[PDB]
C-alpha cells in the first residue's frame, strides 16, 4: 500500500505505516514491542536532529574556516572561558533541557508549562514534536514535513559517520575529501586503498595521532575499531 | 514419450517434460523437492547464459588478439591501452555496485514473482516477465519470444549446457597446457599422437600466486598437477 | 520427525523436542530425570553465554595483535594487565567473587524458587528479577530492547540461534586451549599458518596430535 525499503517485500506485522518515514524496515524486529518502539521513535528523532545540525555545522566550518580541521576543532579552539568553564555551563544547561524532554516522554503533558512565567504553556502535542514556541512557522502540512524531517535526518546520520571514517582514513574534511575523489575517482575509493584476501590483509593507516596533548594533559585519540578495518 | 538420457531408464516422477531440455536426468534426486527445483532451474540458466558469454568471449578475443592469453587477461598490465594499469580496486568498485543492483532485482523476482517488473524511477515502464528467468520486453527487443517460445527455450538450454562443458574444457586445457582453446586445437592437429591429454594431464602451468599491484592472489589448478 | 544428531536412531523419551537445540543427543541419559534436566538446561546456557563472550574476546584481541595494535595473546593477557596497570591480583580476584557471588546466588535461588527475587527485597526492584523461563531471565534489565516481549515466533527463533551459537563457541574455546598446547601460538597465528600451506600445516603435521605419525 506504501513504498517499501525493499520493493516487493512484505513489511513486518508490527509496522503498519502509522509513523512518518515508515518504510517497513525492521529486519531484526527491534520495534516489535510497543513500549520499546515509543522509546526508539523518540531516539531516532533526537539522533537525526543532532546529526543534521552537526553535518551542516561541519560543512560551514570548512567553508568559513578552511584552515582548521573539524576533527581537531576541539583542541584548536581557544576561548577565554577555558575548558572547564565551558563544560560546566554545558552540563547544567543540557541537564535541564534533557530532563524536561525526558519527563514529557515518560508522562506526556506534564512539562508543557513554563516554570517561571505562569501564563505561557505549550499546547497539547505529540511526544517528540513540541509545537508552540518551538514551531513559530510551519511552511506546510505537518504530515509531509514530518516525512521530510526524518528522511533528511536519516541521511545526515549516515553523512556524519561518513565524515568520521573519511577523516580517520584520509585526514581531510568532507569537502577536501570529496575533491580528492573527483581528482582520481578510480584510485581514491575505499576499494582502491584497502583489500583483504586469504593470506594477506591490507588496511589504510590511521591518519589521527594516537594521543593529543591539551593544556598539560594527554587525551587519547584512537581510530574507531581500527583492528577491524578492511 | 520423450527421449531420456539413457535407454531403459525411467524418468523421475517429478520430471514430466514441462521444463525445456528435460531428459529425466536426476541421479542424485536433488530436484525431488519442488521448491529446490525452481531455484536450481534459475541457477542453471545463470550458468548456461554466463558460460555462453564466456565461450564467445574467449573464442572471439583469441581471434581478434591472438597474442593475449585469455587465462592471464585479468592482469592489469594486460588490459587494453585505455585501461592499462588501471587501479583494480576502483575497477572492482563499479562491478560490485552495478552487479549488486541487477542481481538483487533478479533475486527479488524469484522471491516474489512479478513484484519487480516495473521501472523504479520512470513509472509506466514494465517487462512482461511471462516466466521466471525470462524477463522479455526490454530484454527481448527483437521480439523472437513472440513465437515458439518452448522450442527456443529448448535451444537455449541445449546450447547453454554444451557451453558449460566447453568452458571448463578451456580452463582445464589452459591449466594443463598453458594455451588457449584455439591454440590447443592447433597443437593437437600438428602432432595428434605426440600432443594430447595422455602427456599433458600431469602438468599444471599455473603459478602458486601472482602479484596484482601489490596484492598477492593465491592461484590453484583443479587437480594436484605437477607444478 | 525432527532431525537428530544420529540420523535413523529414535530420540530418547525424555528429549521431546520442546527445548531449544533439541537434537535427541543424550547417549548417557544424564538428563533423564526432569528436575535434573532443568538444572542442566541452565548449565548449558550459562556455559554457552560465557563461551560466546570468551570466543569473541579472544578473537578480537587476537586480531589486534595480528595487525600490530599491541594487544597481548589471550594466554598472556592476565600477566600483562596486572603488571602494566599495577593491580593486586588477589584484590581483583576477591572483587570478582563478591560481584559474581551476588549475581550467581540470586540466580541460584530463582531456580530453587522461581519469582522469589521479585518481591522487592533488593533495593525495591520487583519486575526486573521475576524471570520468564528457566534460564531466560527477560525483563527490562536483562532484555532492555524487549526482543522477548514482541513476536513469539521470532523469540523462539532467537532461542535456537543462541544455543547453537553457544555450543559452537564452547567448541571453539576448547579449540583455543588445544591449539595453544599443541602449537604454542595464538589462534590467528594458527589460522594464518594453515592458510599459507593448508596441505602441510594442520593437526596431522604438528607433531603432537598424531604421535605415531
Ligand atoms: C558530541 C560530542 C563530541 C564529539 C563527538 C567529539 C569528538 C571529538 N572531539 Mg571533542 N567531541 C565532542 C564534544 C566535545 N569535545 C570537547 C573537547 C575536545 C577536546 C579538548 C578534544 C576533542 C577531541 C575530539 C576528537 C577525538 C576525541 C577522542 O577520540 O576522545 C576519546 C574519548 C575520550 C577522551 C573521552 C570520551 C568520553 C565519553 C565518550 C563521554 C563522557 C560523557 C560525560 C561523562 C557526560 C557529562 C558531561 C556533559 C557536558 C554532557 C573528536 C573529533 C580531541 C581532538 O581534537 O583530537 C584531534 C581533543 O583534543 N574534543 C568538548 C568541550 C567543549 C566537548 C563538549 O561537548
Ligand atoms: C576462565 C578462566 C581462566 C583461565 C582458563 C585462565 C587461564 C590463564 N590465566 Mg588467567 N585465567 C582465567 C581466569 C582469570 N585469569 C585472571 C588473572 C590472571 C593472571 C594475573 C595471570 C593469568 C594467567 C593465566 C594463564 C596461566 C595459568 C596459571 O598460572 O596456571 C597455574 C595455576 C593453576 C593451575 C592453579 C589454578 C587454580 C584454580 C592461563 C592462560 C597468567 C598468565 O597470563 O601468564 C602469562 C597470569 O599471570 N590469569 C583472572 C583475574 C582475577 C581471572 C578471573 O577469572
Ligand atoms: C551540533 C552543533 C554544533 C557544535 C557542537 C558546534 C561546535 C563548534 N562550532 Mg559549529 N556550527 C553549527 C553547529 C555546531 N557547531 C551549525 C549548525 C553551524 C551553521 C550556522 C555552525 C557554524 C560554525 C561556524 C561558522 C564556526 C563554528 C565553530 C565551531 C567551534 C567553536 C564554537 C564557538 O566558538 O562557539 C561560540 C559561541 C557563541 C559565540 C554563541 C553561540 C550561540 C548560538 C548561535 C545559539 C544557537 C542556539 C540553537 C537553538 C542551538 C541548537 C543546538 C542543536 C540542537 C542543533 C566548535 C567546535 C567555529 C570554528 O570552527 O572554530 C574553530 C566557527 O568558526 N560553527
Ligand atoms: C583510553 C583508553 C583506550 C585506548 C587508548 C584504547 C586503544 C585501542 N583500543 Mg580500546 N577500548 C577502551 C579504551 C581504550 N582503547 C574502552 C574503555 C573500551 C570499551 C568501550 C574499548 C573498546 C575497544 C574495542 C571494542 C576495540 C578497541 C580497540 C582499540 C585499538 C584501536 C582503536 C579503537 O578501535 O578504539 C576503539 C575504542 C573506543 C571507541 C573506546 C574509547 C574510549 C575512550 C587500540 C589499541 C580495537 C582493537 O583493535 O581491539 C582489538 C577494537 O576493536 N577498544
Ligand atoms: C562476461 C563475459 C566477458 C568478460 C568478463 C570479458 C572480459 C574481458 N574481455 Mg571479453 N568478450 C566477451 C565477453 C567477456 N569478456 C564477448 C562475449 C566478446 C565478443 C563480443 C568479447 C570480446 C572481447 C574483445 C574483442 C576483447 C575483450 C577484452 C576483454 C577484457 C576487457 C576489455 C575492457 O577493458 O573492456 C572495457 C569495457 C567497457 C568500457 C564497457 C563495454 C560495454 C559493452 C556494452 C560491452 C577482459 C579480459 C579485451 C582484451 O584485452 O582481451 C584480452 C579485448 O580486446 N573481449
Ligand atoms: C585411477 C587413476 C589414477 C590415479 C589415482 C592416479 C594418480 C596419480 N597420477 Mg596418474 N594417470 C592415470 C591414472 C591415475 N593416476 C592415467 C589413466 C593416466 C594416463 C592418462 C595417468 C597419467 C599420469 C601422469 C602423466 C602423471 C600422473 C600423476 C599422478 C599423480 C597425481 C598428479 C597428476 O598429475 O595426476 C594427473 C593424472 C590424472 C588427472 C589422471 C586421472 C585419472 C582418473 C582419476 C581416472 C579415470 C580416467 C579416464 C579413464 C580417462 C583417461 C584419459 C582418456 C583419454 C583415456 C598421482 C600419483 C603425476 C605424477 O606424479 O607423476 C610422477 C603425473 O605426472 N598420472
Ligand atoms: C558443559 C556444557 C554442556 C552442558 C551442561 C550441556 C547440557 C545439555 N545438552 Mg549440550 N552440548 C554441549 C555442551 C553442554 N551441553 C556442547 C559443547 C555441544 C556441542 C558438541 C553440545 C551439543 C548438544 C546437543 C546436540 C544436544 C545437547 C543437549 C543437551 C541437553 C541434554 C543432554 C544432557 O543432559 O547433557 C548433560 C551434560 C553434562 C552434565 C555435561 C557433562 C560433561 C562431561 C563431564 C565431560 C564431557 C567431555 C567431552 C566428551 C569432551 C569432548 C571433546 C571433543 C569435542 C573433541 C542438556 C541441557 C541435547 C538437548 O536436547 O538439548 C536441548 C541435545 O540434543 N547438547
Ligand atoms: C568473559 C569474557 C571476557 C574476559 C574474561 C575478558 C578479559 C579481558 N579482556 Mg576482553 N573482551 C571480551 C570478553 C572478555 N574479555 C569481549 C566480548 C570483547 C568484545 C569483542 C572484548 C574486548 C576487549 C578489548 C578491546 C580489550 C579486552 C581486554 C581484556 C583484558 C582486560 C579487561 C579489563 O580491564 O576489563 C575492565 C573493563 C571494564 C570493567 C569496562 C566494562 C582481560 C584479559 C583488554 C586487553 O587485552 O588488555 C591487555 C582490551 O584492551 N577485551
Ligand atoms: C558459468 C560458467 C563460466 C563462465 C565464464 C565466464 C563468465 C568467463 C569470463 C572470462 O573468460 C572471459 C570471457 C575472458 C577472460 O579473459 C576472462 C574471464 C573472466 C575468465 C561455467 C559453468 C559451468 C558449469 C558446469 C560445467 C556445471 C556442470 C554440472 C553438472 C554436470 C551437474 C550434473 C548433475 O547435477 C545434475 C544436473 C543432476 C544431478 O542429479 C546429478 C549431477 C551429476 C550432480
Ligand atoms: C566444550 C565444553 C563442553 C562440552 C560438553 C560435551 C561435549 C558433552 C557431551 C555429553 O554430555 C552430553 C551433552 C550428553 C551426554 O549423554 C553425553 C556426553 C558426551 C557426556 C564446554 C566449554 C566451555 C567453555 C567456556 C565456558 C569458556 C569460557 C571462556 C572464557 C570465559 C574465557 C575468558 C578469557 O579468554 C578471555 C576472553 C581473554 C583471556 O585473555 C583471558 C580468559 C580468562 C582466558
Amino acid at each position: 500500500s506504501r513504498p517499501l525499503w525493499l520493493p516487493g517485500s512484505t513489511p513486518p506485522a508490527h509496522l503498519k505505516g502509522d509513523l512518518p518515514g515508515d518504510f517497513g524496515f525492521d529486519p531484526l524486529g527491534l520495534g516489535a514491542n510497543a513500549e520499546s518502539l515509543k522509546w526508539f521513535k523518540e531516539s531516532e528523532l533526537v539522533h537525526s536532529r543532532w546529526a543534521m545540525a552537526a553535518v551542516a555545522g561541519i560543512l560551514v566550518q570548512e567553508i568559513v574556516r578552511p584552515d582548521v580541521f573539524w576533527y581537531n576543532a576541539g583542541k584548536e579552539v581557544e576561548s577565554p572561558l577555558g575548558p572547564l568553564g565551558l563544560l560546566a555551563v554545558e552540563f547544567f544547561l543540557m541537564h535541564w533541557v534533557e530532563v524536561r524532554r525526558w519527563q514529557d516522554l515518560r508522562k506526556p503533558g506534564s512539562v508543557d508549562q513554563d516554570p517561571i512565567f505562569s501564563q505561557y504553556k505549550l499546547p497539547p502535542h505529540e511526544v517528540g514534536y513540541p509545537g508552540g514556541v518551538f514551531a513559530p512557522f510551519i511552511p506546510g502540512d505537518l504530515a509531509e514535513l514530518k516525512v521530510k524531517e526524518i528522511k533528511n535526518g536519516r541521511l545526515a546520520m549516515l553523512a556524519f559517520v561518513g565524515f568520521v571514517m573519511a577523516a580517520q582514513v584520509t585526514g581531510k574534511g568532507p569537502i577536501a575529501a570529496l575533491q580528492e575523489h573527483l581528482a582520481d575517482p578510480w584510485g581514491t575509493t575505499i576499494f582502491s586503498k584497502a583489500a583483504v584476501v586469504p593470506g594477506q590483509a591490507v588496511a589504510p593507516p590511521c591518519k589521527i595521532p594516537a594521543s593529543v596533548s591539551y593544556k598539560g594533559i594527554e587525551i587519547p585519540t584512537p581510530c574507531f575499531l581500527q583492528g577491524l578495518w578492511p | 514419450d520423450r527421449k531420456l538420457w539413457a535407454p531403459g531408464v525411467v524418468a523421475p516422477e517429478y520430471l514430466k517434460g514441462d521444463l525445456a531440455g528435460d531428459y529425466g536426468w536426476d541421479p542424485l534426486g536433488l530436484g525431488a523437492d519442488p521448491t529446490a527445483l525452481k531455484w536450481y532451474r534459475q541457477s542453471e540458466l545463470q550458468h548456461a547464459r554466463w558460460a555462453m558469454l564466456g565461450v564467445a568471449g574467449v573464442l572471439v578475443q583469441e581471434i581478434v588478439k591472438p597474442d593475449v592469453y585469455f587465462y592471464e587477461a585479468g592482469l592489469p598490465q594486460n588490459l587494453p591501452e585505455p585501461f592499462t594499469n588501471i587501479n583494480m580496486g576502483g575497477l572492482l568498485a563499479w562491478e560490485f555496485i552495478l552487479m549488486h543492483w541487477v542481481e538483487v532485482r533478479r533475486w527479488q523476482d524469484y522471491k516474489n514473482f512479478g513484484s519487480v517488473n516495473e521501472d523504479p524511477i520512470f513509472k509506466g515502464n514494465k517487462v512482461p516477465n511471462p516466466e521466471m528467468g525470462y524477463p522479455g520486453g526490454i530484454f527481448d527487443p527483437f521480439g523472437f519470444s513472440k513465437g515458439n517460445l518452448k522450442e527456443l527455450q529448448t535451444k537455449e538450454i541445449k546450447n547453454g549446457r554444451l557451453a558449460m562443458i566447453a568452458y571448463m574444457a578451456f580452463i582445464l586445457q589452459a591449466q594443463a597446457t598453458g594455451k588457449g582453446p584455439l591454440a590447443a586445437l592447433s597443437a593437437h592437429l600438428s602432432n595428434p599422437f605426440g600432443n594430447n591429454i595422455l602427456k599433458n594431464i600431469g602438468t599444471c602451468t599455473v603459478p602458486h600466486s601472482v602479484d596484482v599491484q601489490g596484492l598477492t592472489i593465491p592461484l590453484t589448478c583443479l587437480w594436484p598437477g605437477s607444478q | 520427525v525432527r532431525p537428530v544428531w544420529f540420523p535413523g536412531n529414535p530420540p530418547p523419551a525424555h528429549l521431546d523436542g520442546s527445548l531449544a537445540g533439541d537434537y535427541g543427543f543424550d547417549p548417557l541419559f544424564l538428563g533423564q530425570e526432569p528436575q535434573t534436566l532443568k538444572w542442566y538446561v541452565q548449565a548449558e546456557l550459562v556455559h554457552g553465554r560465557f563461551a560466546m563472550l570468551g570466543a569473541a574476546g579472544i578473537i578480537l584481541t587476537s586480531i589486534g595483535a595480528k595487525v600490530g595494535l599491541g594487544f597481548p595473546e589471550w594466554y598472556d593477557a592476565g600477566k600483562v594487565v596486572v603488571e602494566k596497570n599495577n593491580i593486586d591480583f588477589p584484590t581483583l580476584m576477591v572483587i570478582q567473587f563478591y560481584l559474581m557471588g551476588w549475581a550467581e546466588t540470586k540466580r541460584w535461588y530463582d531456580f530453587k524458587n522461581p519469582g522469589s527475587q521479585a518481591d522487592g527485597s533488593f533495593l525495591g526492584f520487583t519486575e526486573e528479577f521475576k524471570g520468564l523461563e528457566n534460564g531466560y531471565p527477560g525483563g527490562r534489565f536483562f532484555d532492555p530492547m524487549g526482543l522477548s516481549r514482541g513476536d513469539a515466533a521470532k523469540y523462539q527463533e532467537y532461542k535456537q540461534k543462541e544455543v547453537k551459537n553457544g555450543r559452537l563457541a564452547m567448541i571453539a574455546c576448547l579449540g583455543f586451549a588445544a591449539q595453544y598446547a599443541a602449537t604454542g601460538k595464538g589462534p590467528l597465528d594458527n589460522l594464518a599458518d594453515h592458510l599459507a600451506d593448508p596441505n602441510h600445516v594442520n593437526f596431522a603435521t604438528n607433531g603432537v596430535s598424531i604421535p605415531i605419525a
